[PDB]
RNA sequence: CCGGAGUGUAAAAAGCUCCGGGAAUAAGGGCUGGGCAAGGCCGGUGGCAGCCGCCGCGGUAAUACCGGCGGCCCGAGUGGUGGCCGCUAUUAUUGGGCCUAAAGCGUCCGUAGCCGGGCCCGUAAGUCCCUGGCGAAAUCCCACGGCUCAACCGUGGGGCUUGCU
RNA sequence: GCCAGUGGCGAAGGCGCCCGGCUGGAACGGGUCCGACGGUGAGGGACGAAGGCCAGGGGAGCGAACCGGAUUAGAUACCCGGGUAGUCCUGGCUGUAAAGGAUGCGGGCUAGGUGUCGGGCGAGCUUCGAGCUCGCCCGGUGCCGAAGGGAAGCCGUUAAGCCCG
């Protein structure tokens, strides 16, 4: 099977047609930040799991 | 707010309020006070027997144009006059005066009137112990 | 306030669903049924099996274990499930399996009748034996152990191999899906 | 009186103030012919 | 599918990838924020959606606009498509003629394709195989409030005809429903069912529940 | 006025989980709130909880992990024998062993699962799924 | 964590000495009464709606 | 089905076993515009007659009345009337609503009632567990047996009785 | 009267010239006291706009009824001229209103932004003013607004959202 991605903030299993986004950690690389729609629209800060760069 | 009594020891007042507003339920009220039985000339029956007093005709509401045939009928169990509609095409001719006739409900939503006939609640079914459907379709001629 | 014997068949919630009608029309022609009543009877048999199985999934021991065992051994005995079976398999079962366990159908099989309609007539006119016993009810559900003992009656002309219709039926020795 | 804003509307109605006044005149006549005449 | 693939030139980044042989699975399509503006993408990666069966027209309404010079009628068409595993989409289309409206509705449906979770979560099957949904779920649109419950195997779809169609296209064979509101509003009923099937994804789980409920996110 | 700190705590958790908060604070702490959180931790719905102490009833700091859909109090604290949990599950949870009903028993505050495997009933006070 | 967790006072107790006797005396910054020196009867803080106005603290401390 | 013999029966009849004759002796009721399965058919009437559970059809081309042909549903039954449950989350504990749709007392005060902050100790009334005695039989579920199977009956297991103790 | 405001006080009704006296309630500040004393409230009570009534006073303006002049096909009205009750005071009764935020009260949670009233704090400026400006806290009162909610309009930390009554 395939894996379902998970937000780095909410940990809540991104859905198919969610206005989500994914991008590598700045200041770390080597880590895919996933970010759900709720988190984006509510300015929920994230934090890279490898590094600790916080970000919006 | 959150509804009335939700407490663990509030069943009394809860029961009470449900009863209070069941009385706002009109079906329950009719059933429990027996209003139909008090105002029904058929006295809680599905059918009734009556004597035809006269043959009449009734105009359909507004958009439809027709003279629905009917009869004023005196019911025997109470001596009460009700008007009954004679389904079929020559039914009013197959029916005569002083004839014994059986009286069903016409259908209709609340045991009431049906269709473009404004104020008629009853059907004729039998005429001198013979079905009006058969009289109308020709079979089973009338005794009297 | 007494017993009042109740029907053992359930009628459908709506009488005029095109899907159900088509499906049932096909089944009734395939299995040569006189009545939707008969079909619904077997459907209701199945439904009751299923409901018991459901309850016993969502049940607890010392009883509801007895009934689990009883359900499974009943269905084994009827030939609807194998002996290594489970409630999951109950829920997998079908009305077609039930109708296949009818006598009419087994006689259309066992190469005895050439047609389910002729099987019906044989049963009803008294030419089929099950374990030596004449049965005239085509809806009789045969047990998996009685199945191999089905035969023409001894007091049946069809038991004489010289009989014309017997000769035709054995001119077409066929079975399988019925 | 108990009243009804529904009745206060005018889509297919007469004005409720005046319906009310009519009702009260009737009631007065009835009260009048009941108790003393 | 090779057939549409030949005729098709992509016009989108996603379509370029699909044509290029990249993103070969609809699961790779979805959970990425991507923008699907191409039923050709969906037909390529999910060819069974091109089929008249696996397509379902659920409602046709003649809607009116008034003008000086009288009435101008439009046709709203609610259609659904799906692979009878776990993919389904729902679309509305408008036209001056029913056929235009239908083809448009089906295109928008393929664009509104979603991916659902299937399983077994009823107290009285526990079969660990994806005939139902794995947990009760709720959806809404308008006044309609659809609550889908997992059912046992062989139950069927205990729901109105619209839900029957959509859930069949999504691969759900067995379900119980409780509904509120005006289900005689087909659009909002359908969208409520659809949104419930998406809320299957919105719901969270623990590690072993996948195995015990038989959870399946697309094909099995 | 204030009634059931437990319900308030659970509703707070629920709303904070909806908005994706990582930590909540539950202000009128109780031994019962603590037991319920002990259970929720053990069944893996929250992360880490610690009792902060003021001069008042005390606070709980509660670190969440995104594994709650609905957490709530069964407020008519319903007596439940050891063979009715099926029904209360069907009322409060979406699938057959999905979430957790928290039960107060004579042998402590437990889940309905542990209560079943102990053959003991009690009073339902909360659900979490 | 900030500004409502463990609501803490903004007021302070503070040590002052009168100008007349010079006795160090603890007081409250937000008094409800005119505070008088225990020895001289001198007003050390005059009350207000909030933070009292301080007389006679030229050598001061706050705890 | 017809006739006959045995058994059956308190006697008889039915049933059962057998003989003989012969596909003979045996299918309707409702519907047919949509709800709702089934007619771009025909003839008649022509806002009349009539149908119509509701929507609605009918005023000269009527798939909606009457009839013929056809077809659909059920079928030894099928329709009509009344009643109860369901539909109805239109009585809402589960599980409804109260700005504008029915609906927040004009506002406040307070009696009963209901709801009630946190810790410790106790009691053990509710609550939970286990166990004793009861809650008739029939009825309900299941299996197994006997009437050809079944229904029915019996054996056994379980449940039911609001429970009380 | 102007000042006079999405201003303030009040349970609501409602409350505007100034001065003095009596008096109610709230906010803020508070390492003050008491120590759950709380919420809601069936029934019950109190307050309660205008109008009306009883009695007694007063009566400028306005003014139901009424009286006249016009208008109009008519005009039991709208317009004009007058005018009784009434509007004011005292003491009582009445106890109704689109008495409306058409939104019962309490408590907890769920982004905020921008005003404004009051108190407080901290800074800066000052004509050194019970002054001005900025920020922060509390409490009020408004607009906007993401998420969210809803049939929608619209609501949206002053919820019509989630929860506890
Ligand atoms: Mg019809
Ligand atoms: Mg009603
Ligand atoms: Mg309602
Ligand atoms: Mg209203
Ligand atoms: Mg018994
Ligand atoms: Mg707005
Ligand atoms: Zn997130
Ligand atoms: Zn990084
Ligand atoms: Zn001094």
């Amino acid at each position: 099977k395939f894996e379902v991605p998970v937000c780095t903030s909410c940990g809540k299993e991104i859905t198919p047609r969610e206005h989500a986004t994914h991008f590598v950690c700045p200041n770390c690389g080597e880590a895919i930040i996933w970010r759900c729609e709720s988190c984006r629209v509510l300015s929920v800060p994230y934090k890279c799991p490898k590094c600790g760069w916080e970000g919006p | 707010g959150k509804k009335a009594p939700y407490g663990e020891f509030a069943g009394r007042k809860l029961k009470l309020k449900r009863k209070k507003f069941r009385w706002s339920d009109i079906r329950y009220k009719r059933r429990v006070l027996r209003l139909k039985e008090k105002s029904d000339p058929l006295e809680g029956a599905p059918q009734a027997k009556g004597i035809v007093l006269e043959k009449i005709a009734v105009e359909a509401k507004q958009p439809n144009s027709a003279m629905r045939k009917a009869v004023r009928v005196q019911l025997i169990k109470n001596g009460k006059v009700v008007t009954a509609f004679t389904p079929g095409d020559g039914a009013i001719n197959h029916i005569d005066e002083h004839d014994e006739v059986i009286i069903e409900g016409i259908g209709g939503p609340k045991g009431g009137s049906m269709g473009d006939i404004p104020g008629i609640r009853y059907k004729v079914v039998k005429v001198n112990r013979v079905s009006l459907k058969e009289l109308v379709k020709g079979r089973k001629e009338k005794p009297r | 306030d007494p017993k009042r014997q109740r029907k053992k068949y359930e009628t459908p919630s709506h009488p005029w669903i095109k899907e159900r009608l088509d499906r049932e029309r096909v089944i009734m022609r395939k299995y040569a049924l006189k009545n939707k009543k008969e079909l619904w009877r077997h459907e209701t048999q199945l439904k009751e099996f299923r409901r018991r199985a459901r309850r016993l999934l969502a049940a607890r021991g010392k009883q509801a274990e007895v009934e689990r065992v009883q359900l499974l051994q009943r269905l084994n005995r009827l030939g609807l499930l194998p002996a290594d079976a489970v409630l999951d398999d109950v829920l997998s079962l079908t009305v077609e399996d039930v109708l296949d366990r009818r006598l009419q159908t087994i006689v259309y099989k066992k190469g005895l009748a050439r047609t389910p309609r002729q099987a019906r007539q044989l049963i009803v006119h008294g030419h089929i034996e099950v374990n030596g016993q004449i049965i005239r009810s085509p809806g009789y559900l045969v047990l998996k152990a009685e199945e191999d003992t089905i035969t023409y009656s001894k007091t049946s002309p069809f038991a004489r191999e010289s009989h014309p219709e017997r000769m035709v039926i054995e001119q077409a020795k066929q079975g399988g899906e019925a | 009186m108990k009243r009804r804003p529904r009745k206060w509307k005018k889509k297919g109605r007469m004005r409720w103030k005046w319906i009310k006044k009519r009702i009260r005149r009737l009631k007065k006549q009835r009260r009048k012919e009941r108790g003393l005449i | 599918s090779q057939r549409v693939l030949e005729e098709w030139e992509p016009r989108t980044k996603l379509g370029q990838l699909v044509k290029a042989g990249q993103i070969t699975d609809i699961h790779e399509i979805f959970r990425k924020g991507y923008q699907i503006k191409e039923p050709e993408i969906v037909d390529v990666l999910l060819p069974e959606v091109n089929m008249r069966e696996n397509q379902e027209v659920l409602d046709i309404a003649l809607t009116v606009r008034m003008t000086d010079s009288g009435r101008r009628i439009r046709f709203r068409v609610l259609a659904a498509v799906g692979n009878r595993d776990g993919y389904v989409g729902l679309g509305i289309g408008h036209g001056r003629e029913v056929g235009i409206a239908i083809r448009k509705a089906i295109n928008y449906a393929k664009m509104n394709i979603i991916e659902i979770k299937r399983g077994c979560g009823s107290w009285e099957c526990r079969c660990r195989r994806p005939h139902s949904i794995p947990f009760a779920v709720e959806g809404k649109e308008g006044s309609v409030r659809v609550k889908l419950m997992p059912g046992p195997r062989g139950l069927g779809l205990v729901i109105g005809d619209v839900g029957k169609k959509i859930l069949s296209l999504a691969g759900v064979q067995d379900v119980w429903s409780q509904s509120l509101g005006e289900t005689r509003t087909t659009v909002n009923f359908a969208k409520a069912v659809f949104n419930a099937l998406y809320n299957t994804n919105r719901v969270a789980i623990q590690p072993g529940m996948e195995e015990k409920y038989g959870i399946v996110v697309g094909r099995e | 006025t204030l009634l059931d700190p437990l319900a308030n705590a659970l509703s707070h958790i629920t709303n904070s989980e909806r908005v994706g908060k990582k930590e909540v604070y539950l202000k009128p702490a109780s031994k019962l709130m603590g037991e319920v959180l002990r259970v929720m931790q053990e069944n893996g719905y929250i992360g880490e909880f610690e009792f902060i102490d003021d001069g008042r009833a005390g606070i709980y700091r509660v670190q969440l992990i995104g594994k709650i859909n609905k957490a709530g109090a069964i407020k008519p604290r319903f007596p439940v024998k050891a063979r009715e949990y099926e029904a209360w599950e069907k009322r409060f949870l979406p699938a057959f062993e999905f979430g957790i009903l928290i039960v107060s028993t004579s042998q402590g505050v437990m889940t309905h699962k542990e209560a079943i495997e102990k053959g003991i009933g009690g009073r339902l006070i909360a659900y979490v799924y | 964590l900030p500004k409502n967790l463990i609501p803490m006072p903004k007021s302070r107790f503070l040590r002052v000495k009168c100008i007349d006797c010079g006795n160090e005396q603890i007081v409250f910054s937000n008094p409800s009464t005119t505070v008088r020196c225990l020895v001289c009867g001198a007003t050390l803080v005059e009350p207000t709606g909030g933070k009292g106005i301080l007389k006679a603290k030229v050598l001061e401390v706050l705890e």
